[PDB]
């Protein structure tokens, strides 16, 4: 299977990844307003599969700790969303055997959408208020099957986004955690045995987002 | 197969936004016969490796955009609507306005009887957004028509760099390139927000960190850059020279300079004349009447033969290095800490980390962009950086340099093509009214009697002659010299620049303005003044992607179309991915891009618009005669066109240049029609043409070197990322300028592990050597008259050493360093109703006035409205909560914005008072989107500089109040 290693110690919050996701899928823009933050859209939605969350933490002396979290589906090894959807109708949520992608199909319109979102420990699924279809990150599974990187990985200028075979990516994550700890001693990997999107947090993951980890 | 890309043709392009020059891949429907279907990064491009920031990543939405102009629009005097018109009508009527205005205004001789052959009734703004071939053709069209008021973006963010670095090193260019940042041991980012404003640069900055580099951000604000640096050091607005002066003192006191480099390669050993002095904030030769220096008082002591005297022992008290130590002794840690607001602990940390790069096998780089270098002493800010880099041996080396980051994709190119009032292409000066002949023009170039000084500019007659042969190939250069307009020798150069063009416009002194690929109704300081001033034009031509605040100024806020008599032509141009040609990035990489989709609707590439417009003017003169027709009738435009269209390829070949006859030059025999292989083979006798001598070597008999996509590197090239077979950089593919400074006098690199050049088997290996000759036989700075990196820089108006003069006026009354408060060679009101320092800056997601990015739904989605960033302290003072609407006001205007309350802004302590900074983005305007807000330039003064001609957009006084 495939894996993302997301080294958040390298993120400049450029939001290339946020735009790249929408360009590749030709997703519409939300109506947004500035409510006193750079963060926008404020949340994942039916039409936003990735948003960069911004958090400012006070620190001693000049500046802040500015935490950036490009949020997406974790493509869980044993996805609760599928376990919940499969109650109502199998085939609404499937797992690709080759990549390990967890994939919502058109049959999500027939299942209890609200219930599938509740099953997700990362609060990822979003419902279309018209068609009741569920959407989220699909790992750019078609690009991946065709030997391309996911749009958000290829676009990333900093090396925050990394993608490959689970074995090379777990080894990269372990090696990078050791190097990053030299700058950020409280660095941790997010749920690295349970998911296919492994984040390196520079500190308590919950500082980045309340559902950063399960 | 991916269905989306199946059946589409793949072409390569270069991003149309910032000067990083990221590679794109464009997919165009119907095997190239339809619209773009996808735009993303070029995975093979050596700078971005497929990465794009949100601006590059949204180019699909920019190009395939239903809000884009579809055809020319016409607005009649006093009309309140556009009328759609044909290209034939628009360009015929524009040509008639050009000819009518020129015929009525053209002056052969000025008041003093001097030949000037110009019109002062038409001005042009733009543009760094056009391709290099377009910028070159555009300048030549405007000058053939007799214009002198020719300006663009470069005046604001580029112009201060050129003389600071030219004084120091001999060229104004960024010294290294983007990939080279990965070779640095310490990266100082100061007056730059590179993670937001040059985002792919951080690929290479973070690679330097991976190899053990320290990353330092010095900025009044904590930004997305600051988040990813090892050290964030806050600095008070305008306290940069104190900061850098303190670093110079720290280097000298602690003996951290690269002794052998300083002795051999800088002017450290040169003996300054006894007439040089500095006392109480003034250098010798000060004229208090005319607020000007007699710079002859700063001259070097010359030897019997006219060569500046040298003491290689560095003992003589008038050695540059000893005068330098004496000048900076005042910049002690306590004083510098007090004025910068930087703690002594942080200054020591930053100075220790950066000055450690004075070790021969360590390299430090300085990255700066626009920052606050606008003010009258910005040149001296950049001078201080150059001097630090020369003391540390960081110039000419991998991971070193002054990385003066260019703004726009082709601001390097547009400046190189002379779209500024003072320069022709290739940085040959525009003649003044006293340069009565080509011989007198050429007489001005200083000579050197030092046989080790290359003094390359002595070749200028070859470049000026070859330029005149490119324009007027049937004419002797001495005769063609009289065709082009001249500025008055009697006037301040700044009378011809950006800010005075707006002033003259407000006095009704212009009939016509070209707003060509710019949005001056949003980009000019004091927008209320400039918007009103545009109503005093008879005609306005706006060439642009979309209807905008400039095209439609006449129906802007508080404007009555019925009272505004300006005739406006809106000509819609095509996006970058719809045309072919080159753009020159910040590292001087001249990169070729290709047409993907055909032009949207009836949009046209700039080259076709300007050429058709000029051809119509030409036709009119052929039928009607008129004012001095020769410069127009005789211009060589046949070399610009193929198959009835503007030909980027043919213009690029002309810019490189070709032999007009069989010619023997520098040992070799050349044949009529052969491309010039390099500027080394240009002649002053009319045997050669070249539109731009810097381009000689770019498009040779070997073909278009700008179009090379070859990643082939030797080990030594690959170790530092030169990519010499990827595109082409001026000059003659020298990727790192001044690289002779990177080796000792035997040609051994100071740092073999990061060699730039090396002497091996009677040859320079690695980069192209910046100046031919055996090791130890030439001074390394070949464009300098004397051959040396200038620590002491006596061509500078403000003095040969940088000195703190307060660029803040309103909150400062004392100078800790002298009794001279403000720049003594430089009318702020400081009305107490506006107690806060307003500043404008950028965000990653928007571009310039936002004309382009406010049309891109994914960028508006992320940054939908003008905001106002303030400290918790100011928020408490004014009772502003995060997300409240606030009114920001100045003497010049007022606007509303959403408050962002953040610890990323902190108060400045200035002369024992807390002074608050108010931050605004300048990316918004009234046209689009819904509730986006208007330009921050409603607030800014059109008070700029008799030195620079540049407005104050980084520190201007405002109030902020909560709205209910
Ligand atoms: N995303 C994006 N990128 C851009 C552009 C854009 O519009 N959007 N525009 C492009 C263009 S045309 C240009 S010219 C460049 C300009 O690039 P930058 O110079 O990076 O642009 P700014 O954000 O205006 O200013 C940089 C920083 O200068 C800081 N600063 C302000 N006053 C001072 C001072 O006195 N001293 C110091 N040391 N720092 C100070 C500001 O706080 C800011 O963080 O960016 C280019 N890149
Ligand atoms: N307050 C404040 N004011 C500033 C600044 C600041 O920091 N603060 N920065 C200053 C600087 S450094 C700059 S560079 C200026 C920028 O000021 P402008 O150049 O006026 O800004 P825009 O018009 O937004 O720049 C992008 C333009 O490029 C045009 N364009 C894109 N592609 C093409 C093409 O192929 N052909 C043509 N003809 N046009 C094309 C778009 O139509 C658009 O008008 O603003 C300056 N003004
Ligand atoms: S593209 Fe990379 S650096 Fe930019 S916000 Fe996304 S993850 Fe962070
Ligand atoms: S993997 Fe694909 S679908 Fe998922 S966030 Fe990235 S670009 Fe969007
Ligand atoms: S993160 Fe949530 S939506 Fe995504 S696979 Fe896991 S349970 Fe399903
Ligand atoms: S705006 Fe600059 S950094 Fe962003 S993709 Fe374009 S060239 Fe690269
Ligand atoms: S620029
Ligand atoms: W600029």
């Amino acid at each position: 299977g495939k894996m993302f290693f997301v080294d958040l110690s390298r993120c400049t919050a450029c939001r290339g990844c946020q735009i790249a996701c929408k360009q590749w899928k030709n997703l519409p823009a939300e109506e947004t307003r500035n409510t006193g933050s750079h963060q926008n859209p404020p949340d994942l939605s039916y039409v936003t599969l990735k948003t960069v969350r911004f958090t400012e933490k006070s620190r001693k002396g000049p500046g802040i700790d500015w935490l950036f979290f490009p949020e997406q589906c974790r493509h869980c090894v044993e996805p609760p969303c599928k376990g919940q959807a499969d109650v109502d109708l199998e085939g609404a949520v499937v797992k690709d055997e080759t990549t390990g992608a967890v994939l919502f199909t058109e049959l999500t319109a027939k299942v209890d959408g609200e219930s599938v979102r509740s099953a997700c420990p990362y609060d990822i699924p979003r419902i279309d208020p018209v068609t009741k279809r569920l959407s989220k990150c699909d790992m750019c599974n078609d690009r991946v099957q065709n030997g391309l990187l996911p749009a958000c990985v290829k676009t990333c200028p900093t090396g925050t986004m990394n993608f490959g075979d689970e074995q090379e990516m777990l080894a990269l994550a372990e090696k990078r955690l050791a190097e990053v700890k030299k700058t950020y001693p409280g660095a941790v990997l997010g749920d690295p045995n349970d998911v296919r999107v492994v984040y390196l947090f520079t500190r308590d993951p919950k500082d980045f987002y309340e559902h950063a980890v399960a | 197969e991916l269905q989306k890309l199946q059946w589409a043709k793949q072409t390569t392009s270069i991003c149309c936004y910032c000067a990083v020059g990221c590679g794109l891949i464009v997919h165009t429907a119907k095997d190239g016969q339809g619209r773009a279907v996808n735009v993303e990064g070029d995975p093979d491009h050596p700078i971005n490796e497929g990465s794009l920031c949100p601006k590059g990543a949204s180019i699909f939405q920019l190009g395939e955009n239903d809000q884009r102009g579809t055809q020319p629009l016409y607005r009649a005097p006093f009309s309140d609507t556009w009328k759609p018109v044909t290209w034939d009508f628009a360009l015929t009527e524009i040509a008639k306005r050009i000819k009518k205005t020129r015929d009525a205004s053209f002056t052969e001789k000025n008041a003093a009887g001097d030949l000037v052959n110009r019109t002062e009734a038409i001005a042009s703004f733009g543009s760094a957004a056009m391709d290099n071939e377009e910028c070159w053709a555009y300048g030549n069209i405007l000058r053939s028509l007799g214009l002198v008021y020719i300006e663009h973006q470069a005046r604001i963010x580029h112009s201060p760099t050129v003389p600071a670095l030219a004084e120091s090193f001999g060229r104004g260019a960024m010294t290294n390139h983007w990939n080279d940042l990965a070779n640095s041991d310490c990266i100082l980012i100061m007056g730059s927000n590179a993670a937001e404003n040059h985002p792919i640069a951080f690929k290479w900055v973070l690679r330097a960190k991976d190899k053990g580099a320290t990353l330092i951000h010095v900025d009044p604000r904590f930004t997305r850059t600051s988040a990813r640096c090892d050290v964030y050091a806050p600095i008070r607005s305008g306290a940069d020279i104190p900061f850098l002066g303190g670093l110079i003192k720290y280097i000298l006191d602690n003996k951290l300079y690269f002794t052998d480099y300083v002795r051999e390669y800088t002017n450290a050993s040169l003996i300054v004349g006894e007439k040089f002095s500095f006392k109480d904030g003034l250098f010798s030769g000060y004229d208090a009447a005319n607020k000007k220096y007699d710079k002859s008082m700063w001259a070097f002591e010359l030897d019997a033969n006219g060569v500046p005297k040298r003491d290689p022992a560095l003992k003589h008290p008038r050695c540059v290095i000893n005068l330098l130590k004496k000048h900076y002794e005042r910049y002690n840690l306590d004083k510098v800490a007090a004025i910068t607001g930087t703690s002594k602990e942080q200054l020591q940390q930053v100075y220790k980390a950066y000055a450690a790069t004075g070790k021969p096998d360590k390299a430090g780089t300085i990255m700066y962009a626009m920052g606050w270098t606008q003010h009258s002493v910005g040149v001296q800010n950049i001078r201080a950086m150059a001097m630090i880099q020369l003391l540390l041996g960081n110039i000419g080396v991998a991971g070193g340099g002054v990385n003066a980051l260019r703004g726009e994709s082709n601001v390097q190119g547009s400046t190189d093509q002379g779209l500024l009032a003072h320069i022709w292409p290739g940085y040959n000066p525009v003649p003044n009214s006293k340069a009565a002949t080509l011989e007198l023009y050429n007489a001005a170039t200083p000579q050197s009697k030092d046989p080790m000084s290359v003094n390359w500019w002595q070749n200028r007659p070859k470049y000026v002659a070859s330029y005149l042969k490119a324009l007027y190939p049937d004419e002797e250069p001495a005769a063609a010299y009289d065709y082009l307009p001249r500025i008055d020798a009697g006037r301040k150069l700044t009378d011809y620049f950006w800010l005075n063009i707006f002033e003259k416009m407000d006095k009704g002194e212009f009939k016509g303005l070209f707003a060509w690929g710019m949005n001056p109704a949003c980009g000019g300081a004091n927008a209320n003044k400039n918007r009103k001033a545009m109503g005093k034009l008879e005609w306005l031509v706006n060439v642009n992607l979309f209807e905008n605040e400039t095209s439609s100024f006449w129906k802007g806020p508080g404007m009555n179309p019925a009272e505004i008599g300006t005739e406006v032509f809106f000509l819609p141009c095509c996006v970058s991915i719809e045309k072919e040609g080159s753009v020159a990035n910040s590292g001087r990489w001249m990169q070729w891009r290709y047409r993907g989709p055909k032009p949207y609707a009836e949009t046209k590439p700039d080259g076709d618009i300007m050429l058709d417009m000029f051809k119509k003017v030409r036709e009119l003169y052929a039928k009607e005669g008129g004012a001095y027709p020769a410069p127009i009738a005789k211009l060589n435009i046949a070399d610009w066109e193929e198959h009835n269209e503007f030909s980027p390829t043919k213009v690029a070949k002309l810019m490189n240049g070709y032999f007009l006859k069989d010619t023997e030059v520098g040992g070799k025999q050349f044949k009529k029609g052969q491309q010039v292989p390099s500027f080394a083979f240009l002649t002053a006798d009319g045997s050669t043409c070249s539109g731009n001598w810097l381009h000689a070597g770019s498009f040779t008999d070997a073909g278009n070197l700008m179009a090379r996509r070859d990643k082939t590197q030797t080990p030594e090239q690959a170790r530092i990322g030169l990519f010499p077979n990827w595109s082409f950089c001026w000059p003659v593919n020298r990727r790192i300028l001044y690289n002779r400074a990177s080796v000792d006098k035997t040609g051994k690199p100071w740092n073999p592990a990061k060699a730039v050049i090396e002497w091996k088997d009677g040859k320079w290996v690695g980069d192209v050597v910046d100046g031919g000759g055996d090791p130890g036989t030439k001074h390394p700075f070949i464009m300098q008259t004397h051959g040396f990196g200038a620590l002491y820089g006596p061509g500078r108006e403000e003095g040969p050493f940088p000195e703190h003069y307060e660029p803040l006026e309103c909150p400062v009354s004392k100078n800790p360093f002298s009794k001279q408060l403000h720049n003594p060679v430089a009318k702020a009101v400081c009305d107490p109703r506006y107690p806060f320092i307003g500043t404008t800056y950028r965000v990653t997601e928007h571009w310039q006035t936002g004309l382009m990015t406010r049309r891109c739904a994914w960028l508006v989605e992320a940054e939908p409205q003008i905001f106002c960033e303030i400290s918790k302290e100011l928020a408490k003072l004014r009772g502003i909560g995060n997300g409240d609407t606030v009114k920001v006001s100045s003497l010049r205007g007022a606007l509303e914005a959403v408050a962002i309350v953040t610890e990323r802004i902190r108060p400045f302590k200035i002369e024992g008072v807390d002074v608050h900074m108010v931050g605004l983005p300048w990316h918004y305007g009234w046209m689009v989107p819904k509730n986006g807000g208007d330009t921050a330039n409603l607030l800014t003064p059109s008070a700029g500089d008799p030195n620079t001609g540049i407005p104050e957009t980084k520190a201007f006084m405002v109030d902020v109040r909560k709205v209910w």
